[PDB]
Formats: C-alpha cells, sequence, structure tokens
RNA sequence: AGCCAGGAUGUUGGCUUAGAAGCAGCCAUCAUUUAAAGAAAGCGUAAUAGCUCACUGGUCGAGUCGGCCUGCGCGGAAGAU
C-alpha cells in the first residue's frame, strides 16, 4: 500500500476487465499454494494466451472498487475471498467447465461456485458454452444415406 | 527472583506490571527474566 | 503435486547407490529403507547418466515402502561445470575476478525449465543472470 | 494487541573444523518465486532435525505509539532505653 497511486492501478486493470471482459468464475485461495495456481496459470495460457488472469483481490476498495462500473453484483461476491476469474476476447468458451474440473480436484474452493454475471442468474455451473466453432460435426451424413 | 534496583524488559516477552506498588519483570518466555524492584 | 509429507534433499552419487560417509544411513532412517535405494535408483538413472550430485526426495509415510523421485541439479552450481571456473569467487567477494560465457546462460537453463516460474522462456535466462553473477561474474556480453 | 496463515529457492553460502546444515566462529551479508519470508533474533541440536521470531496475507472495526515540558506522588530508605 503505497499511497493511492498504486492501487488505483489495480481498481484500473480489474474495471478494464470487468467492463471489457466476458463470462468469469470465482476461485477461492483461503489457502493458496504454489501449484494450486499453477494449474490455473496453465489453463489461462490454454485461452489464446495470458487473458485469463486471476491475481488474490477479495478486497472491498480493491476488487469490490470496481464494481459500479460494471459487474454491479460483486458486493456479495466481495466477502471473505474472491480471485475473480475475468474473461476477455472471446466467450465462456471453457473457463466455467474448467474450474468447475479444477475446483472439484479439491483445490482449494471457490466459494461453491459465488459466479459472475453474465446471466440474470447467481450460481448455476453450466455446460452449456464448450462448442463455439466446430463446423464439421455436419459433414458426416453424406457418403452413408445416399444408396438406401 | 532479580530483585534489582534497575529493572527493564529484557525481550520481547517481558513485561511490566506493578503490583502492589511495585514494579516487576514479568517474562512468558524465560523464567531468568522475571524480576523485581529492590 | 498438490500435498507433500516430508523430503531430505542430499547431493548423492549417481554411478552407485551406496555411500558409507556421506550419507549412508542417514539417507533415510526414519521408516526409509536403505535396501529400496540400490534395486530401484539406478533402474532410472542408468537412462540419463551418473556421476554428479543427483538429489532425491523419498516418500515414506509407515508403510516401509517409498516411491522414489528426481530431482534437478543444482543452477548456482551449474556455472561451476558448464560456465568457467568452479568455485566462482577463489577470494573474498570484494574484486571482480571470474567471467563467463555469451552463447550459454541460454541452453544451460533450457534443461532446469521445469522447475521456473517465469513463463516465457526467455524470462526463465533473466533469472539466471541473477544466479550468474551471485559475486559478480562479468559476462563478456 | 490479540486471534487464523505463511515464515519459502540458489543453500546446507563457504571454510576451519572434529562436525558446522541461520545460530562454534570468520566473512560475503548477495541474489531468486514475490503477499514475505534475516546466508538470520532466540531456543534447540552431536549436526542435521525441530521449535519459534522478524517481515507479510486473513478476521476484527477506533482510535493508537513514544518522545518534550512541567505539578504532585513510589522505590532507592538499616541501630542500638
Amino acid at each position: 500500500m503505497a499511497l493511492n497511486l498504486q492501487d488505483k492501478q489495480a481498481i484500473v486493470a480489474e474495471v478494464s476487465e470487468v467492463a471489457k471482459g466476458a463470462l468469469s468464475a470465482v476461485v477461492a485461495d483461503s489457502r493458496g499454494v504454489t501449484v494450486d495456481k499453477m494449474t490455473e496459470l496453465r489453463k489461462a495460457g490454454r485461452e489464446a494466451g495470458v487473458y485469463m488472469r486471476v491475481v488474490r483481490n477479495t478486497l472491498l476498495r480493491r476488487a469490490v472498487e470496481g464494481t459500479p462500473f460494471e459487474c454491479l453484483k460483486d458486493a456479495f461476491v466481495g466477502p471473505t475471498l474472491i480471485a475473480y476469474s475475468m474473461e476477455h476476447p472471446g466467450a465462456a468458451a471453457r473457463l466455467f467447465k474448467e474450474f468447475a474440473k479444477a475446483n472439484a480436484k479439491f483445490e482449494v474452493k471457490a466459494a461453491a461456485f459465488e459466479g459472475e454475471l453474465i446471466p440474470a442468474s447467481q450460481i448455476d455451473r453450466l455446460a452449456t458454452l464448450p462448442t463455439y466453432e466446430e463446423a464439421i460435426a455436419r459433414l458426416m451424413a453424406t457418403m452413408k444415406e445416399a444408396s438406401a | 527472583m532479580k530483585v534489582r534496583a534497575s529493572v527493564k524488559k529484557l525481550c520481547r516477552n517481558c513485561k511490566i506490571v506493578k503490583r502492589d506498588g511495585v514494579i516487576r519483570v514479568i517474562c512468558s518466555a524465560e523464567p531468568k527474566h522475571k524480576q523485581r524492584q529492590g | 503435486a498438490k500435498k507433500v509429507q516430508a523430503y531430505v534433499k542430499l547431493q548423492v552419487a549417481a554411478g552407485m547407490a551406496n555411500p558409507s560417509p556421506p550419507v549412508g544411513p542417514a539417507l533415510g532412517q526414519q521408516g526409509v529403507n536403505i535396501m529400496e535405494f540400490c534395486k530401484a535408483f539406478n533402474a532410472k538413472t542408468d537412462s540419463i547418466e551418473k556421476g554428479l550430485p543427483i538429489p532425491v526426495v523419498i516418500t515414506v509415510y509407515a508403510d516401509r515402502s517409498f516411491t522414489f523421485v528426481t530431482k534437478t541439479p543444482p543452477a548456482a552450481v551449474l556455472l561451476k561445470k558448464a560456465a568457467g571456473i568452479k568455485s566462482g569467487s577463489g577470494k573474498p567477494n570484494k574484486d571482480k575476478v571470474g567471467k563467463i560465457s555469451r552463447a550459454q546462460l541460454q541452453e544451460i537453463a533450457q534443461t532446469k525449465a521445469a522447475d521456473m516460474t517465469g513463463a516465457d522462456i526467455e524470462a526463465m535466462t533473466r533469472s539466471i543472470e541473477g544466479t550468474a553473477r551471485s559475486m559478480g561474474l562479468v559476462v563478456e556480453d
């Protein structure tokens, strides 16, 4: 905590993510370790490189300090710890699914998937955002339905 | 007892208390430290 | 990995798993077997190399039969056998006498990239500089 | 202030020593993952080990810290009809 010209940088980046971000989840790292974040690091690297940033910010004037602009439901995701997993170019492509998997490995917690605000709902682990490009499952029945 | 004209905290654990109008050094960690003004 | 139990890292001998003075029984005695360390450790160690310090951590809880694991070499000793003078200082660190190579310090860290947080392969190297300049080792860069 | 966590890598820095792994010393007192973590402040050891402490993260939700001037008080304060 230097004075104010340091924290505001955090708010700038966080508001940039929340406003200029996408679908995202929480990850409750009460006792964060080396390897949990390392696996999260690989997972974020898969999404187009480094834009699945996950910093340890559960703090009201720090992470809750960008809520008023965008994601105006983060006061209840303001408590003890929420390492919000904000997104960026793309979509939900596999962020929730990958979390839902890596948290179920006993990785510390995600506060019961408190959730971000893409929908008008609060907590619903969905699998309805894996497939967003596939255009070849429609060319599998063309050479088997001509004879008969 | 170190019963001393001069008494003082020695370490972080040493605490100064007066009881019955007398200074004592009382130390949680070190029995040696525990003192007395006399 | 997500949970560790304990580890005693020591520089032991790849050629033969049987030192008396250096470690001998001190290598593992608190549930560790000195008989399981010459029937499996040399099993994987003919497949890379033997002769230099190869630290090992042993997985012994109370069941007497562990699962040996490997390690990675030290980076400050990497500048002794691969960089220049072995010792590094020679004298107390007051006067710069040492040196290193320019093409090296880039590939001599790619081996030990399995224990480096800096994501970029070269951001791994930048850390080496600090390791390589421990005494002020002056690269003719 | 307490109360929950961490208190990590090169590393056990090297010698001289008997052994020296923070803690016998002499001496460099650096660098790394960085929330931070002393080549180490105590204890501890055969020496490791181990135990803390430093700094730092979590709860909590008003005050809090140590200097200056001066008033009055305490101790220092034991003799013999």
